[PDB]
């Protein structure tokens, strides 16, 4: 039983350039529980990132929220980078404010 | 409405060195209110909601003793199941446990549950009668015979129908200002061209509580599933939840499509339509 993570990267509030907000990376559906999650700004790892306490769903798969404050701009790229035993290479999902 | 109290426990063995990693969380409905983490400095059950901080030191002492006892049970089980399954001492394995109770709108007991998993699969679970056990395989059958001999289901039933529901009602009263408040979805629709003659319509539900919600698309008032996409409900990070649904439509035909939102905080279901200005 190895299940690969599903990833959603999004903001806590509807995003406006220049107004502070919170960047979220929600990882769910995975097993076993060890997982590496980074939030990236312009390809580089953000360093004060916090996360929720591990919990799990009906089918026993795990989920976690990773989050940090950020200020969206026209210029900066944000993304979530996930590695797990089920993945060959780390998976990078770019933040899109429409999703 | 109806309410629930649930505790979740995860233990992960560390064959290389030391004791398993153990994490425990308690919820009322979709609100986390206590946690324990074996890697944290305090080694105590800790509050995670304002209304539980009311409880006195005898509460926090008792809960810390019980959660550490749970952690030792998991440690022992990890060793026992490794033997049942003839597994190496070199690998890491996981045990998970969840239990809790539901009450109806009258706050009376509706159902209880107590379930256990090994390496992410069903192992043993109390049946809905709270008297007997579902064992998934012959290893769990061995555990079932031990728990029948030791009256385990009787003690769990007493807790689930008694203590569990009594303290749930206590928490619902003390935390009334949030736990009994419903937050209806704040809804809006966005429009994203995908070509000069098709567009995505995306229906958003934001900042709602509890997490249960239904979002559905209709075209000329019939259900629509073709060319739709629905993301899993996700936490906002401030205690509320988010969801969206989307459909691809021919440009110029947006008024045919309606998004319908059902949630406990809405007296009547909501209907949204694209407003031809953005
Ligand atoms: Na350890």
């Amino acid at each position: 039983i190895q299940r690969t993570p599903k990833i959603q990267v999004y903001s806590r509030h509807p995003a406006e350039n220049g107004k502070s907000n919170f960047l979220n990376c929600y990882v769910s559906g995975f097993h076993p529980s060890d997982i590496e999650v980074d939030l990236l700004k312009n390809g580089e790892r953000i360093e004060k990132v916090e996360h929720s306490d591990l919990s799990f769903s009906k089918d026993w798969s795990f989920y976690l929220l990773y989050y940090t404050e950020f200020t969206p701009t026209e210029k900066d790229e944000y993304a979530c980078r996930v590695n797990h035993v089920t993945l060959s290479q780390p998976k990078i999902v770019k933040w899109d404010r429409d999703m | 409405g109806s309410h629930s109290m649930r505790y979740f426990f995860t233990s992960v063995s560390r064959p290389g060195r030391g004791e398993p990693r153990f994490i425990a969380v308690g919820y009322v409905d979709d609100t986390q209110f206590v946690r324990f983490d074996s890697d944290a400095a305090s080694q105590r059950m800790e509050p995670r909601a304002p209304w539980i901080e009311q409880e006195g030191p005898e509460y926090w002492d008792g809960e810390t003793r019980k959660v550490k006892a749970h952690s030792q049970t998991h440690r022992v089980d990890l060793g026992t199941l490794r033997g049942y399954y003839n597994q190496s001492e070199a690998g890491s394995h996981t045990v998970q446990r969840m239990y809790g109770c539901d009450v109806g709108s009258d706050w009376r007991f509706l159902r209880g549950y107590h379930q256990y998993a090994y390496d992410g699969k069903d192992y043993i679970a109390l049946k809905e009668d709270l008297r007997s056990w579902t064992a998934a395989d012959m290893a769990a059958q061995t555990t079932k015979h031990k728990w029948e001999a030791a009256h385990v289901a009787e003690q769990l039933r007493a807790y689930l129908e008694g203590t569990c529901v009594e303290w749930l009602r206590r928490y619902l009263e003390n935390g009334k200002e949030t736990l009994q408040r419903t937050d209806a979805p704040k809804t809006h629709m966005t429009h994203h061209a995908v070509s000069d003659h098709e567009a995505t319509l995306r229906c958003w539900a934001l900042s709602f509580y509890p997490a249960e919600i239904t979002l559905t698309w209709q075209r000329d008032g019939e259900d629509q599933t073709q060319d739709t996409e629905l993301v899993e409900t996700r936490p906002a990070g401030d205690g509320t939840f988010q969801k969206w649904v989307a459909v691809v439509v021919p440009s110029g035909q947006e008024q045919r499509y309606t998004c319908h939102v059902q949630h406990e905080g809405l007296p009547k279901p909501l209907t949204l339509r694209w407003e031809p200005s953005s």
